[PDB]
């Protein structure tokens, strides 16, 4: 994914999903509070300058939602970017161009990604390295490093 | 120059004696010295706005409802509701307390969109009581500076497009196009709302307080036409003194006969070539089928000013050709690819897809609900900026189809295990609960069966949670939707196929009509198989 | 510029002056005509009295002053 | 409207015509809407006439306001509903006064457990909560299996908010909309409900009973399911309104509950 | 309320206030600037030329406060 | 009450009256629905009065109560 964003030459980002319960925790809260936040995916365009960044999904295997509903239909949106702009929200309220984001993906267990989010993507099976091809690359890069 | 003319116009140029005084105020705050203050020069303005302001020129009216009719005929192929209106605001203004129109009772209003041709209507009432006819744009525009104007004590008053209106028209009795009337709010010095009041009512019209006109205006025998675009965002005081002129939409055929004939004149004089642009039948559903769906043939009127304007820059080149054969080669030359797919690939037999009729604030439409039914936790899941109202739907039409389930072979329970990912790409649909609460009770019944859709039709209908398709108000944009789709087959529920009599039968004459009360009855109806 | 487009603009409040501050405080003569038709209370026509020294600005017929003439009206 | 709108004795309209157009165009409490309706009436007559004058005083009636107004939009005397097999005829109070707010409540199999669809107040469910407990000692004397707490969940859908009165006014409606969407079996024509449960089971004087009477009868029905304590309000009542409302006396709602369940086969 | 003043001679000039967010809608303004505005009510007053007309009032359940300082 | 009425030396109403008022028409412990039951009362007689100074004192006692009220409550 680093090799396709500097090719796409859009801002790389890191976003993780694990963890997500509820469908307001990927929407924003009520403006019942000073200080009060939008939902993470509009703030997902707060670490990038322009709405065609390159984030990077993670670990939508460790997805569950123990309130009522899945978020996977909010990442059900995040599967078509034209979705995103009919973003339910809370704190903003914004109907958003969210659709020229660059979308790509991790979670390194496939059979516990739920089935709502189950279709639609290839298996890119990476695993790690021989002793041999990690012998090599430490003098090649990580002892330089 | 214009202190000799407008000196003389005032007192020989007939005009009424609410503005006569203000002429003659003017005709004595000016011509002093050539009087240099800047109330004098806004004055040097205000007079010549307030000396050709069209009055004594009145053009002979008609007071019969006979008269009233065929003029109107003339005006447009049929007014099935307006011109019982325009009938009775004639052969009852000869007969209400009053007997002249001094704002008794309701004005002409053209409430609703722009959709129509809003020009060609006020040209042929212009051509009815042999009046002027003249075109504004209230658009831009929240403010008295720009209703009225601005003060009378320094430089800088523009007036409105009141004066504007009524200085580029020439009758007592005019058609003014006030246009885009709608977008109004108070934003500074108290209500411009007044302003438009001022102009409507009976009391402030005579006696016009404006901040360009200081002494009040008459706009006494000025007839009113008004022509705004929503409905919900006009203001009450001018909510004051309203008659509702209804705006209807129109099938393909319609809409190729129309294209035809009442709006291809108005664009091919636009670019000045009457009759050398050609386009033809399928050349005009071609367009009309590919470019436009919903009600408005205002709307519909730009789709031929750009190929009049095509024709126009064709023609400038040279006129090597009397007529072009427009065929089917050079219509995607022009615009590349149309802006709608042709027919039955949104109905596509599929199991995620709600091929039915929803309903939007412009018109009736046609939207594809994304419902992915797939076995999870039973947990409803709902994305899309979703209101109250697509919950109260999905879980009555989830409701029906727990009261109905085992028709199908579906299993014994599944709110429990199924969860719900129901995506309306919209966010919530204004038409009662639910907008067609069958057509997401057949996209979720394909869903729960695994099964694609059917064929050339499109439901509509709301569902209630004892198993009934109550019956749906304003079925004829829905069916002037799916006639737009190209679509054929539209159910719905008894008392609306008591309203197929009820609608008129020029739109109904491409469709087909089937007999449905029960949410049962429609989910055979979006299924290529019957399991 | 200032100079010479206040010398016009107080020739119009010179007018204002003489003929305008006259013709609004006509109108505020026929509604205080109006005060000694129905009555005011003596405190009522101290304030009319009150809001006329807001009003009877001869220097400039300003927005105060307008809404001080609806005021009496 | 003769006199304002123009119409001057050029129209005769019968009250059949009249209470056509307010029966199928607008069933208002009160009548501006339907002076709005009159108005429209005297308008599209009114273009009749300057036509040529065929009659200087033209009939109007059920049989030629079709053509001027046209079906029923609405179900004329609202008695006869929709065989009411799982529902009731709503009998509510607005602001804007009458309303036939039909129950919609889905009685179908579960946990026995509530599902509440609208503006509906909690106490409103626990009102259909207490007229479920007195049909949980009511089950198989109205042909209902002893088990549907534990197993017969509840859909509801009361249109919009449940009762604009604080309290159920639509108690009983609710209920007799359950009772029937348990039952399967008709609910019984021209019979509108009024009024709610205790715990004992009991339809307790409501307050603002005129106004569901108005509620009735502005729809033209003429049974009403109310309060002992209310026919000791009711003889309070200007008579002239409570022509045409045969009315059930009741304290229990196991009356009403016997009354409406009659088709159980 | 027409047959009211016609009743006791009076006069009926009603006055609609509905939906309005200010005291100061119903309420005068300050005469220190302009944007000042009377209530409807004081407008409506200025109307008659007695001080018995049958004056309307209009449907006070449906008011709500919204601005600083409550309209009723 | 009946002085504040206005109603003078022209209506009788026992202690019974007053206690079938209270018992059968408002249960306030406090003096705030009783002054409202008992203008209600002294509002009934003034309208009867209005019609006629026919008796000295208007009988009003616990047996008449329904016919100088609605229901009790």
């Amino acid at each position: 994914g680093r090799s396709i964003a500097r090719s796409m030459n859009r801002k790389f980002h890191r976003i993780s999903l694990g963890g997500v319960r509820d469908e307001a925790e990927i929407r924003g809260h009520r403006r019942t509070y000073i200080g009060a936040m939008p939902g993470k995916l509009i703030h997902a365009m707060k670490q990038v300058g322009v709405i065609n960044p390159v984030i990077l999904l993670d670990e939508i295997d460790k997805m569950s939602s123990d309130w009522r509903g899945d978020p996977a239909s909010a990442m059900l949106e995040v599967l078509d970017p034209e979705q995103n702009n009919t973003f339910t929200d809370h704190y903003l309220d914004v109907p958003y161009d969210l659709s020229k984001v660059f979308f790509i993906t991790t979670a390194n267990t496939l059979q516990t990604i739920p089935r709502p989010l189950l279709d639609r993507m290839e298996v890119i099976e990476i695993p790690g390295y021989t002793n041999m091809e990690k012998q090599a690359i430490a003098r090649q890069y990580l002892w330089p490093k | 120059s214009d202190l000799e003319a407008l000196r003389k116009k005032i007192e020989e140029v007939g005009m009424p004696e609410a503005v006569k005084t203000k002429a003659l105020k003017e005709l004595d705050r000016l011509e002093r010295m050539q009087q240099g203050s800047p109330e004098a020069t806004v004055a040097r303005t205000y007079l010549d706005w307030l000396t050709e302001v069209p009055w004594s020129k009145a053009d002979p009216e008609v007071l019969d409802i006979n008269h009233t009719r065929q003029v109107l005929d003339e005006d447009h192929y049929g007014l099935k509701d307006v011109k019982e209106r325009i009938l009775e605001y004639l052969a009852v203004r000869q007969l209400t307390q009053g007997l002249d129109v001094r704002n008794k009772a309701p004005i002409l209003v053209l409430v609703g969109p722009p959709g129509v041709g809003k020009t060609s209507l006020g040209r042929s009432i212009a051509r009815s009581m042999n009046r002027k006819f003249h075109r504004i744009s209230l658009g831009g525009v929240r403010d008295e500076a720009e209703i009225r104007g601005h003060r009378r004590t320094y430089i800088g008053a523009m007036p409105g497009k009141l004066i504007h209106a009524m200085k580029q028209v020439g009758v007592i009795n005019p058609v003014i196009l006030l246009d885009e009337i709608d977008k109004m709010s108070s934003d500074w010095r108290g209500d411009p709302a007044s302003a438009m009041l001022e102009v409507l009512d009976p009391e402030q019209n005579n006696t016009f307080t404006d901040h360009y006109l200081d002494v009040p205006y008459d706009l006494s025998k000025v007839f009113f036409i008004t022509t705004a675009n929503t409905l919900q965002t006009i203001p009450r005081p001018l909510l004051d003194r309203m008659e509702v002129i209804e705006i209807p939409g129109y099938t393909n055929m319609e809409k190729q006969a129309i294209a035809r004939q009442y709006l291809w004149p108005k664009q091919v004089r636009e670019s000045g070539m009457e009759g050398r642009i050609e386009v033809t039948d399928a050349a005009i559903l071609r367009v009309i089928s590919e470019y436009t769906r919903e009600a408005g043939v205002r709307g519909l009127e730009r789709e031929l000013g750009k190929i009049a304007r095509k024709g126009a820059k064709f023609w400038l080149e040279g006129a090597w050709e009397g007529l072009r054969t427009i065929d089917a080669s050079d219509i995607p030359t022009y615009l590349g690819i149309p802006r709608y797919r042709p027919d039955k690939a949104e109905t596509e037999p599929q199991v995620g897809t709600a091929q039915g009729l929803a309903w939007t604030p412009v018109g009736g439409t046609l939207l594809t609900i994304k419902v992915a039914a797939v076995p999870g936790s039973g947990k409803l899941s709902l994305t899309g900026q979703l209101g109250e109202v697509m919950k109260e739907s999905a879980q009555a039409a989830l409701t029906y189809l727990r009261a109905h389930t085992q028709d199908y072979g579906l299993p014994e329970d599944f709110y429990n295990k199924v969860d719900l990912h129901v995506h309306v790409p919209d966010g919530a649909t204004p038409k009662d609960g639910p907008s067609a609460g069958i057509t997401m009770a057949t996209a979720i019944a394909s869903a729960l069966s695994r099964r694609p859709a059917r064929m050339d039709i499109a439901m509509t209908g709301e569902v209630s949670l004892r198993g009934k398709v109550m019956p749906i108000g304003g079925v004829k944009e829905k069916l002037l939707a799916a006639h737009q789709a190209g679509i054929h087959k539209i159910v719905l529920p008894k008392d609306n196929e008591a309203q197929l009599e009820e609608l008129p039968k020029e739109v109904l004459e491409g469709l087909e009509i089937k007999l449905v009360e029960d949410v049962g009855e429609v989910l055979e109806y979006l299924l290529l198989p019957e399991p | 510029t200032n100079q010479r487009e206040s010398y016009l603009r107080e020739q119009m409040k010179a007018i204002q002056k003489e003929l305008g501050g006259e013709d609004g405080l006509s109108d505020l003569e026929a509604l205080r005509k109006k005060i000694e038709e129905v009555g005011m209370p003596e405190a009522v026509k101290t304030k009319a009295l009150k809001e006329l020294d807001r009003l009877e600005r001869m220097q400039q017929g300003s927005p105060e002053a307008t809404v001080a003439r609806t005021y009496l009206d | 409207q003769v006199r304002e709108s123009g119409m001057e004795g050029r129209i005769e309209v019968t009250d059949a015509a009249i209470l056509r157009v307010i029966s199928e165009y607008t069933r208002e409490a009160g009548v501006r809407g339907l002076e709005r309706e009159l108005g429209k009436i005297a308008r599209k007559g009114a273009k009749f006439w300057l036509e040529g004058a065929w009659e200087g005083l033209r009939t109007i009636d059920a049989s030629d306001i079709p053509t001027y107004l046209g079906i029923p939009r609405y179900r004329p005397d609202k008695a006869e509903t929709e065989p009411q097999v799982g529902t009731a005829q709503g009998l509510a109070w607005t602001p804007v006064g009458g309303t036939l707010l039909t129950i919609e409540v889905a009685a179908v199999p579960g946990s026995g457990k509530l599902s509440l669809t609208g503006q509906l107040g909690e106490v409103m469910k626990e009102s259909a909560q207490a007229a479920l407990t007195y049909l949980r000692a009511h089950t198989q004397d109205y042909g209902l299996p002893e088990d549907f707490y534990n197993k017969v969940d509840l859909h509801v859908h009361v249109p919009d908010g449940a009762t604009p009165k604080d309290g159920p006014s639509a108690g009983i409606t609710m209920a007799t909309a359950i009772a029937s969407a348990l039952s399967r079996r008709p609910a019984r024509m021209d019979i509108a409900m009024t009024g709610e449960v205790s715990l004992r089971g009991k339809v307790m004087p409501i307050g603002g009973v005129k106004e569901k009477l108005l509620a009735a009868h502005q729809a033209g029905i003429h049974k009403i399911v109310l309060p002992k304590d209310n026919e000791a309000q009711l003889e309070e009542l200007p008579k002239e309104v409570l022509e045409g409302l045969e009315i059930k006396l009741v304290e229990d709602v196991g009356e009403v509950l016997e009354y409406l369940l009659l088709p159980e086969p």
